[PDB]
């Protein structure tokens, strides 16, 4: 009952210790000189030192570059980030392409912050406040509140500020509440549920008791990303005036986030490392068909690139010799700029052979959980090396489909032949297209 | 609660308000006395019709 | 290491190699060869130090990868802090809420900074220990003390009347001016900690204040001219220096802040800094960019513009003509070109030294010379790269220094763009074409 | 002390009867067109035509700008002046057309200028004065207010209608602080005092010295305020808590297309208002350089600008020859300025300089620039503006002092200018390189 | 009464000048000659007088400098106040938000005009006496006044409302005062004593007001809430449809009634040749609605190319949107015209002339263009004046023509300096040597 997309029959580089690629590891097959590649560029990224890197991948359609990316990201793993994207995903409508590939590019890189933080969590009772003696009208001394958790109760004292809180939480004599004493705010979970049936019928979850001491210590440990600390300073979301929260209430349209904000969350970032509070984690940008990136964004890539804090850039592309879109006259290979392809590396990927083929479209059978015989998956390796290797992996569904109709469990020679009638390819389609009148 | 304060004390303003009112200041105190009939802002306009 | 910058692509060069009398060294900060270049940089640099020149066009022309972006870092960090140096490319221009003049402007705004001061007096440390008992809240008096003084202050009906609002707790040190304005809580003392057992979330215990009571204190801001219009420009304009959507400033405001900065130099209470335009890539630009800065160079407020750009006989962007560096005939008439030359095969083995030095990789002298040759057939960045590779091949082989075999394993996996244009050439049915014709099928 | 390409120009250097001096005002040269923008000048301060266009045209760096800016410094800074350049019309907030007309109208100027009686200074005493009533009643009747004003060398008692009383209350006055009150509209404003300033240990009342002079004063106050003012504040509100005045807050309120309606409103009642003497028009000048970035559309529309009856004077400066106008492929004009607004302005010509002349605008920029130069290098600067350029000439000057000032020296040689020739190129040289070099340069 | 203006180029002309049955004299009211096309645009000035046909479109053509605009300019002079004349060139159409489309709509829904007529009592008179009684910290107050004419004298005493809008502006017992009952609107007369005479009469009076008001405004009103404000702001986008269907039925309903009255105007377009092929096929649908005014179009293009198209067109317009139009030519000047035309425009700028500067003025316009002369003549007695006599000879004629250039001078001078300046290919020359 598990869903796949094209993917998922691959889960690493299938890498030894040594960087040797083993011909059948990791769902990958062949390809051991781009595999030893990408292993190389994850070890540089896993370094943790360089910044700008920037590594092309170059080979006909249907050649594994995605594929290589996919094993990359899963390489890596899920604590640094990886933010993938196609070419023509930067044409904005809202802000201009320069501002999200920026934004883009700063989503790239992570921060791992942690925080000590104390708390106290049922309530048990509540006496709030002395002699005025000056120019208080109403004098509010101090609050005695206790709580009385799981592992033993306690009492305590506590400002007006947190009771005028509590009064806007308005919680009752028998609840349970959630005060952070950081911030000193008050969160009413609810209800005691040991304080049920009082009345039939009660509309508030009544919640258990909290677990274990009263007064706990504890750390917190997130992960965020630069780009989220941007956003946060560029909209904040606080405010109790009618002017905040209307702003709040219309739409969230990106904007030109300015250069100065970026460099004072990058000084206060600096500053809490320091501090070794948290620490910093450069993640990875994958781009799919460059080519459909204009001279405007290729030349803005220049600057991006030469940073301080830009991250590594995978770009992938299938293109030969053309022309780069945006220019008329500029003749490139893979469509990409002359100096662009000077500022990075290129990884050349091979096309697949007859054996290949036929292992690629067993593991995707085995994958799928299908069963095929030895001439039917020999018939469709064939038909893949006629036509495509694309299209045995697309037209194997089909095929089982029609096995299961005729309740046979077994992929066989004529339920291959009749999904090859049923269903045609690009080269007959384009065979068949102009031998018509009628378009 | 050392910790706390000493994170909480400096949360200086990266523009203080004392260097915005400077900027925004006007050095002119009065002038414009028959200048109430040719603003004359909408606001009015839409009572005056 | 004040920045965050974990290695950039040119961060081994601080400031220009040159000394007292101008002349560049052979090599020092960073800088390796350019003697000509930096010489004429070094001239650049004194006359934005000088301050007494207003809006020149400098171009530095120069092949790709010979170090115009690096002359530019350099000339950066060797002019230093509290000039502002506001650094472009041509791209960033055309925007989707302003217009190219707009955004120009702006820039150019940004570029210059002013120095403004600012006298005020403070009254701190208000433990007071309040005394207020006639009718209506009379015996206006409160104490004040901190390290040296102690003295007691009769109160008025309006002062009493602001410290009903903002209640002191008469233990919490205050500051108030003289200047007929708002009294500040700033603080609690530390007597009052053991108290509770819960702060909230705008106390904070601050010790009690050292000195005078009566203070006075000059304070210097360093503000863009870009800032002082984007503040006067709205209501709160200054949320607008982060979120960007200044929205095309009007003429009257940028006139009325030119009249304000005249008067308060005039006045002495504050001083202009002149500081640096630079734009990376000024060869794709519109030919309306061009047709704006050519008036707009010839402003008082005009700071020192530095322009780099690779190309040679182009068209420029907007029209249907070729000239020289992409750039019209008109705009290059008022404007001085410093050319950068092509490197030599010894200065790319210093530089390929410096940038090895810089990531703590220790070649050997073959590694190193095969490195150097390959920077001198192919392109310098291609060696600049191979270099880190090459130390992650070696550590992946449990080996600290970097031998002639871990080269030429990383320059057989990573290809130049040269052998790529070839394989290219040599399979081009594999490859889409211009046409979209293609050749999926192996037979 | 900041120079930049220009602050040496100091008018046309003109003289009685309209006749320009060989030299003077930072001006060498250019006679006819020195005296061609004086009778311009002329016409401007006559302030009868309205929408005249000249359209000064030449090569580059023969002093087109610079005639502009002189007529603008000869006008003075009372007449306004809206400099322009032909790519800033393309607005992406509003339509070209509209931004034209905000600039158009931006150059038209009225002052304001008018007087006030105002009795201010330090309130001495206040009191009713009680009167029998004109009805019958019983009860106190107040027929005037005595308040005694002192200041500086002044003082004064003064009888006032009572009902002026409700103005003290709603201001707060107290007694011998400050007052400041008008002549005729009554109604008084609260302007404490230095006199009770060091009394009070410490309070939070501005105080203010003592008025000058005698009590009664006549005051003369003139301004000036451009049309576009008056039409953007008519058009934009204004207040506090109005639910108009949120949404503008929240909505970033970029430029909009005023209407024509609100602009005859303004005409009309600023009309009204110069009828009774108390505001005058001055028209301005809209000077726009580089009017081949125009597009034809833009022509077209100023076509009927022009025509207007508030039009200002607008002068235009172009340096192209037969060249295609923007926008169209198959009109090819000169200066690329369409022939149907080519005949509705007059063209002013501008020719090229003389060896001479060059020598001398070097030696004269060299002096506004605090430098010293002997013959010896000043003939070598001479020649090489002739051979590569003046404004080449005359940026260079700076780098040769500076080397000066390296080498500790205070006088520019011929070997400063030799080195600074080798370190900076012009234009030929960088392209005689680029077409020598393969490379990509 | 006369609004801001200068001396405009088409100051001098007030209407068309013709006799009672529409024969054009030689040279009346500013305009001289063009008989054929001033007895057409008398023509179709009683068209639009008449105020029965609707929806017709007449075209101007002809060379430039040669007196459409100015006939557009008598037209609506002759036309008089009142009769709505939007006058716009055709490059005001396009706009960043607005359709062509809706702009075009708004610019035909301009030039029509609804009069509404109200009857409005008014009690006018000099303020004999004023009573008024506040109580403190009371929320009600007891005013009385007692107001006379030179015939009439009562009393009267007033309610809430009054006292606080007699307040606001000080009323006083010198005061000449008008107080409208509906609206309850103080309007100040002048002080009597302690310039103006006293009302006489009676006490009271009526009248009539003329409320007019452009069908576009009505329309912009109902669009929105706030769409009242765009009536100055000009930011209203895309009036739904419904809005004008509507609109058009309650004006019609209204004059059937007899509440209001219709006047249709005149759209005056210069410039037509340019505008998109769209709004020329919006103009040829839209010219058949019963409410739409009379529109004139100018142009001066021969058989051009229509913008957003690539085929040339007589006019620069199509063959459709010409199929519907009426034309009218204008033809060139005679010199005995062309002198005339210069005379009629010096004397307007109160500038004396002699006799043979201005012969020399009508050979250099004749030579030249007409316009070149006309504005040659200002700097001419600038330059006069200058040398401080009050009279223009030849001598200044001749010193304003070498001292400011013509086009076709100017076009040899660039012809034969072409190095000098930059050419279409971006090359120039600026070394000397
Ligand atoms: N060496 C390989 N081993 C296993 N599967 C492969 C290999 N190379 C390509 N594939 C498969 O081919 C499919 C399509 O290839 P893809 O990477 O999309 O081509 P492209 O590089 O043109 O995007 C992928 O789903 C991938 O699983
Ligand atoms: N004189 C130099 N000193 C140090 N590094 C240099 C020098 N010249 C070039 N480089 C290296 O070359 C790179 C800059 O190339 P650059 O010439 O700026 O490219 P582009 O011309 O495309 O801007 C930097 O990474 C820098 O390390
Ligand atoms: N007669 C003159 N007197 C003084 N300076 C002049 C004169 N003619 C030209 N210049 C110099 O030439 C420059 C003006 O160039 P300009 O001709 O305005 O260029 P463009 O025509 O392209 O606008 C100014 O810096 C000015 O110093
Ligand atoms: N019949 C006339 N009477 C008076 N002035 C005229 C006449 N014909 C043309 N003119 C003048 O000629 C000038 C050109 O106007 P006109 O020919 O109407 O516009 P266009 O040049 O667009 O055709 C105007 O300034 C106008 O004053
Ligand atoms: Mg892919
Ligand atoms: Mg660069
Ligand atoms: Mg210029
Ligand atoms: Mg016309």
């Amino acid at each position: 009952v598990t869903r796949t997309a094209a993917h998922t029959h691959i889960k690493g580089l299938g890498l030894d210790e040594s960087g040797v690629a083993k011909r059948v590891e990791g769902g990958f097959v062949g390809q051991i000189e781009a595999r030893e590649a990408c292993g190389v560029i994850v070890d540089l990224i896993k370094a943790k030192k360089m910044s700008g890197r920037a590594i092309l991948l170059a080979g006909g359609p249907s050649t594994g570059k995605t594929a290589l990316a996919l094993a990359i990201s899963q390489e890596l793993g899920p604590k640094v980030p990886f933010c993938p994207l196609v070419g023509s995903e930067l044409y904005s409508v809202e802000v201009k392409k320069t501002e999200t590939l920026m934004e883009n590019f700063r989503r790239a890189i992570g921060l791992r912050i942690k925080e000590t933080k104390e708390v106290y969590e049922e309530v048990t009772e509540l006496t709030p406040e002395e002699n005025p003696l000056g120019g208080y009208g109403k004098t509010i001394s101090h609050v005695i509140v206790g709580l009385k958790s799981a592992k033993g109760t306690k009492t305590l004292r506590l400002d007006p500020t947190i009771y005028e809180s509590i009064q806007r939480e308005k919680v009752s004599i028998g609840d349970v509440i959630y005060i952070e004493a950081n911030t000193g705010a008050v969160k009413r979970v609810g209800r005691s549920d040991a304080y049920a049936t009082e009345f039939d019928l009660e509309t508030e979850e009544y919640v258990p008791l909290p677990k274990g001491e009263v007064h706990k210590k504890k750390e917190i440990v997130q992960d965020v990303t630069l780009h989220d600390l941007d956003v946060a300073n560029a909209r904040p979301q606080g405010g109790q005036d009618v002017i905040s929260m209307m702003g709040q209430l219309l739409k969230p349209k990106k904007t030109e986030i300015t250069e100065k904000l970026r460099q004072e969350v990058n000084k206060v970032v600096a500053k809490y490392i320091d501090q070794g509070v948290a620490e910093l984690i450069p993640g990875v940008l994958f781009i799919d068909e460059v080519n459909m990136l204009d001279i405007e964004i290729f030349t803005y890539l220049n600057k991006a690139l030469e940073s301080n804090i830009a991250p590594v850039v995978v770009l992938a592309s299938n293109r030969g010799m053309t022309t780069v879109r945006g220019t008329e006259d500029v003749i490139s290979p893979h469509g990409v700029p002359p100096d662009l392809i000077d500022r990075l590396l290129i990884v050349r990927t091979l096309p697949y052979d007859k054996d290949e083929i036929r292992t690629i479209i067993e593991r995707r059978a085995t994958v799928e959980r299908l069963q095929v015989e030895s001439s039917a998956l020999d018939l469709l390796a064939t038909m893949g090396t006629e036509t495509s290797l694309r299209y045995a992996l697309q037209l194997l569904a089909p095929c089982g489909i029609l096995a299961q109709t005729s309740n046979r469990k077994e992929i066989v020679v004529n339920d291959v032949n009749e999904a090859k009638l049923l269903f045609l390819d690009a080269k007959r389609s384009t065979k068949i297209l102009e031998t018509s009148a009628n378009y | 609660v050392n910790k706390l304060r000493c994170d909480r004390r400096p949360i200086f303003g990266k523009n203080l308000i004392d260097l915005l009112t400077k900027d925004r200041r006007v050095k002119y105190d009065k002038s414009s006395i028959i200048d109430n009939e040719l603003i004359k802002p909408l606001q009015t306009r839409v009572l005056d019709n | 290491l004040k920045s965050l910058s974990l290695i950039a692509a040119h961060s081994h060069i601080t400031g220009l190699g040159l000394d007292e009398n101008l002349q560049p060294r052979p090599t020092s900060e960073g800088m390796v060869g350019q003697l000509q270049a930096r010489r004429a940089a070094g001239v650049i640099l004194k006359m934005v130090q000088n301050g007494t020149i207003a809006g020149r066009a400098v171009l530095v022309a120069g092949p790709p990868s010979t170090g115009k972006t690096a002359l530019a870092m350099g000339v950066s960090q060797s002019l230093g802090k509290d000039v502002p140096f506001t650094a472009i490319a041509g791209s960033e221009i055309f925007s989707l809420e302003l217009s190219k003049t707009e955004a120009l402007t702006q820039a150019f705004r940004k570029s210059i900074g002013i120095k403004i001061k600012e006298e005020t007096e403070l009254i701190e440390g208000e433990v007071v220990e309040i005394q207020i008992d006639t009718g209506g809240h009379k015996q206006g008096k409160l104490t004040i003390k901190t390290t040296d003084m102690e003295t007691i202050y009769e109160l008025g009906n309006k002062m009493i009347d602001g410290l009903t609002k903002e209640k002191v707790l008469a233990g919490d040190v205050i500051s108030i001016d003289k200047a007929s304005g708002k009294i500040t809580k700033l603080g609690r003392s530390f007597a009052r900690s053991r108290d509770y057992d819960a702060m909230g979330a705008d106390t904070r215990f601050v010790q009690c204040p050292e000195g005078e009571l009566q203070k006075r204190k000059t304070v210097v801001h360093t503000v863009s001219l870009h800032e002082i219009d984007v503040i006067n420009s709205r209501t709160q304009g200054f949320l607008a220096l982060f979120t960007g959507d200044t929205g095309e400033i009007r003429s009257e405001v940028r006139d009325q802040i030119n009249t304000k900065v005249a008067e308060w130099k005039e006045e002495g209470k504050a001083e202009i800094v002149p500081g640096v335009l630079f734009i990376d890539e000024v060869h794709m630009l519109d030919i309306e960019c061009f047709s704006f800065i050519n008036r707009a160079l010839e402003d008082e407020f005009a700071p020192i513009v530095m322009m780099a750009t690779n190309r040679g006989v182009s068209k420029t962007r907007g029209t249907n003509y070729k000239s020289p560096h992409g750039l019209p005939l008109d705009l290059l008439d008022r404007s001085i070109i410093i050319t950068t030359k092509s490197y030599n095969e010894q200065e790319i083995k210093t530089i390929l030294s410096i940038r090895a030095q810089e990531e703590e990789v220790e070649l050997s002298s073959d590694a190193l010379d095969l490195l150097t040759k390959t920077g001198v057939e192919t392109s310098l960045r291609y060696s600049s790269n191979l270099i880190s590779v090459a130390q992650q091949i070696a550590m992946k082989r449990k080996n600290n220094t970097v031998e002639v075999e871990d080269v030429k394993r990383a320059y057989l996996l990573f290809l130049d763009s040269a052998r790529s244009v070839k394989y290219v050439q040599e399979n081009e049915s594999q490859y889409i074409d211009d046409q979209g014709n293609v050749q999926i099928s192996i037979a």
